[PDB]
DNA sequence: GCCTACCGGTTCGCGAACCGGTAGGC
DNA sequence: GCCTACCGGTTCGCGAACCGGTAGGC
């Protein structure tokens, strides 16, 4: 959908499009989505994230622009927006949010890599499975899901295709099949869910359920 | 189907079919939304793949050579059922998310002018350009011919579209049938997203278009065939399979002064964007018409009425006739339901020629429709079944040409007055529509031929 | 009756190699 | 669309070693 896109490299393998050197993994890389010439779909140009200011590009508004910016972690988001460059009540409303919006970010971001440090990819597809979800395909996005599953709440099927919602910067897509010719097109930032139920085996649960979290619901952008 | 040039080796070894089914499938695949648009040509000749955006050089191919002929059978229907989803066997096809959706695929002695009729409507790259408007793919569908199976599908997606629009149905409902309507029939709009047909003019639009591709493929099915003998001549052997009996009307000729006035008297006011000019007139007479008209030669009220078309169909208008149109297309477009449309105007019926300044000249008809008994109607209305006793139907316009000056012509009523006032003025019709549910109801008389004068 | 140097054959341990399913790349 | 580097899971290959049967010596 967007032109950009930023992540954490999935993997220590693709090259970069102006320096033509391999970007390392976990590494913050930026892409631009060109039109492949061997077949019909969008395709990545990668960038090392040094790279990609000198080939011309200027992205005014990084959020609006640029895809999979929420997603990274809060000091990361601010080195791109910042190198992108180069009233009581309603300012403090607005100060006090952003301020519970990086709450929310590290949050997430402290239980990830608190389930990358203990938990296998095998125990993360069987928690998902566990609580009737749909597993994903990639390391990162099962993950993101178990993250977005224990703090907010396990994801209740679709109301008319029965698909499975997925958070996608600033809401819950439906990822079903409304039919076998179309793709559903549910959107909210309010979607259903019941309450997330990990299993009996989990001894260190104790000790990511101790990082002080209560219930609260997803925030998004402005 | 035949081999595909893209593998190289079309013309050394043969495409191969096991018994019945032939090994070889043309998928297709669009989602609107993301505005993918895609082919998959898969054969087995060797196993070959070719892949990409349909009407562009984007995509790619692999031809690969087997271990041997039993593997090939092993990577085909392997290969099948991962893109399409289902099995190479089977007795109704099911679509599968985001998999693909298999596209069911099948010294001359004349006159002068009589030649020059036969090189008008025979001239198939000059119905190939008038597919490209439409964005009908150009590249493999004059040698790929679509199913008919399949075009009945395709027309049945149109009239549900308008089933849709009419009483303003959900999007994801019209997201469907466009979806389905663009895979059926691939279509070329380059980098760009197919656009949704959410008009009541878009499907009509795409309604014309299958009238008209349906007409091209009928023009291919007769120039290719008959008996290849050295006896008689290329344009003879094309005129033989029109199954009809053109003659030159003279312009000396009593009868051809008739027609002239015809056309000069009943030029509307209001298309005054052209002006006519006959370059010809040919007598017409189809193989056994006048067998099927004889039951309405008793029916009286019987008129010689105008009737234009495209010159891509005139090909297929001499071999079968004036047809309705199928049970399966959409009624949009029609004023009063499917049938044979008629005007007592020549330049109304004239804009169906579909002419312009580049293309200047074009073909319209002169049928005695036998009209009897008229249903009249003022507003739209889509009939089904005819009143009792009533044998065609009649849109009353504003202007009529004058009933005082009906000129006859061998027993047939021909209204080739000047424009005055009607009786009644509370329609939403300008000019007279002429219409009979039944092909037997009409029989050609005349063709002429007409070059329009624009002023740009 | 002992002891023991020598030999054929089974087991055991661990890294190389193999492999099918797939997430990432273009 | 297809290609291929990567992952885990099992197998495979081969030398060390373990072990029992034995025949030349005293
Ligand atoms: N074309 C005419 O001679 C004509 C003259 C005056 C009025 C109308 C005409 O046509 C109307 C509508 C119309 C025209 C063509 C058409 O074609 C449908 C497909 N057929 C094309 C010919 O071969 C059979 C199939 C459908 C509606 C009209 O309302
Ligand atoms: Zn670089
Ligand atoms: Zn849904």
């Amino acid at each position: 959908d967007k032109l950009y896109r930023v992540e954490y490299a999935k993997s220590g393998r693709a090259s970069c499009k102006k320096c033509s050197e391999s970007i390392p993994k976990d590494s913050l890389r930026m892409a631009i989505m060109v039109q492949s010439p061997m077949f019909d779909g969008k395709v990545p140009h990668w960038y090392h994230f040094s790279c990609f200011w000198k080939v011309g590009h200027s992205i005014r508004h990084p959020d609006v622009e640029v895809d999979g910016f929420s997603e990274l972690r809060w000091d990361d988001q601010q080195k791109v927006k910042k190198t992108a460059e180069a009233s009581k009540k309603e300012k403090d409303k607005d100060s006090k949010l952003e301020k519970a919006l990086k709450a929310q970010n590290d949050l997430i971001w402290n239980i990830k890599d608190e389930l990358k440090k203990v938990c296998s990819t095998n125990d993360l597809k069987e928690l998902l499975i566990f609580n009737k979800q749909q597993v994903p395909s990639g390391e990162s996005a099962i993950l993101d899901r178990v993250a977005d599953g224990m703090v907010f709440g396990a994801l209740l099927p679709c109301e008319e295709c029965s698909g499975q919602l997925v958070f996608k910067s600033d809401a819950y897509y439906c990822t079903g099949d409304v039919t076998a010719w179309t793709k559903c097109m549910v959107k909210t930032q309010t979607p259903n869910r019941k309450e997330w139920v990990t299993p009996k085996e989990f001894r260190e649960i104790s000790y990511l359920k101790k990082l002080k979290v209560k219930k609260q619901d997803r925030i998004f952008p402005p | 189907a035949a081999v595909d040039p893209d593998s190289g080796l079309e013309h050394s070894a043969h495409v191969l079919e096991k018994g019945g089914k032939v090994f070889s499938a043309t998928l297709g695949l669009v989602d609107i939304v993301k505005g993918t648009n895609s082919y998959y040509k898969l054969q087995l000749l060797w196993i070959f793949r070719s892949w990409g955006r349909v009407g562009t050089v984007i995509g790619s191919n692999k031809l690969e050579q087997m271990p041997s002929k039993e593997d090939a059978i092993e990577h085909f229907m392997k290969l099948y059922e991962e893109k399409t989803g289902n099995a190479w066997h089977s007795k109704n096809f099911t679509k599968y998310p985001k998999k693909f959706y298999p596209l069911e695929i099948d010294k001359s002695k004349l006159p002068k002018p009589v030649q020059d009729l036969i090189k008008m409507i025979f001239d198939v790259e000059s119905m190939k350009k008038a597919m490209v408007e439409y964005e009908i793919d150009l590249q493999k569908m004059p040698l790929g011919k679509l199913s008919k199976r399949q075009i009945q599908a395709a027309y049945s997606i149109l009239s549900e579209v308008q089933q849709a629009v009419s009483q303003g149905s959900s999007d994801s409902q019209i997201l469907d049938l466009s979806n389905r309507f663009y895979t059926l029939i691939p279509h070329d709009f380059g980098m760009k997203k197919p656009p949704l047909l959410n008009n009541a003019d878009s499907v009509q639009a795409k309604v014309e278009m299958l009238d008209n591709l349906l007409d091209i493929e009928v023009a291919y099915s007769l120039l290719r065939g008959g008996s290849d003998d050295s006896s008689k001549d290329p344009i003879d052997v094309n005129y033989e399979k029109l199954k009809t009996d053109i003659k030159v009307v003279d312009r000396d000729s009593e009868e051809a002064e008739i027609i002239r006035k015809y056309v000069k008297n009943t030029h509307a006011t209001t298309h005054n964007a052209y002006d006519l000019e006959v370059i010809d007139i040919f007598k017409i007479e189809r193989e056994g018409e006048c067998q099927r008209y004889k039951p309405f030669k008793q029916l009286h009220n019987r008129r010689l009425l105008w009737h234009g078309s495209r010159t891509t169909n005139f090909a297929g208008i001499l071999s079968q006739g004036l047809r309705i149109a199928p049970p399966e297309a959409p009624v949009t477009g029609y004023m009063f339901g499917k049938g044979i449309y008629f005007a007592d105007m020549v330049s109304k019926s004239a804009n169906y020629c579909h002419t312009s300044q580049g293309d200047p000249i074009g073909l319209i008809l002169l049928g005695e429709v036998a009209l009897g008994n008229m249903y009249e109607l003022k507003h739209a209305s889509h009939i089904s079944k005819l009143p009792k006793g009533k044998h065609s139907v009649k849109g009353l316009g504003k202007t009529t040409p004058d009933p005082s000056a009906n000129i006859s012509l061998d027993g047939v009523d021909v209204p080739l007055g000047t424009g005055i006032s009607s009786g009644v003025n509370d329609t939403s019709l300008l000019y007279n529509e002429y219409i009979v549910y039944d092909i037997a109801q009409v029989n050609l008389k005349y063709l002429l031929k007409l070059k329009f004068n624009f002023k740009t």
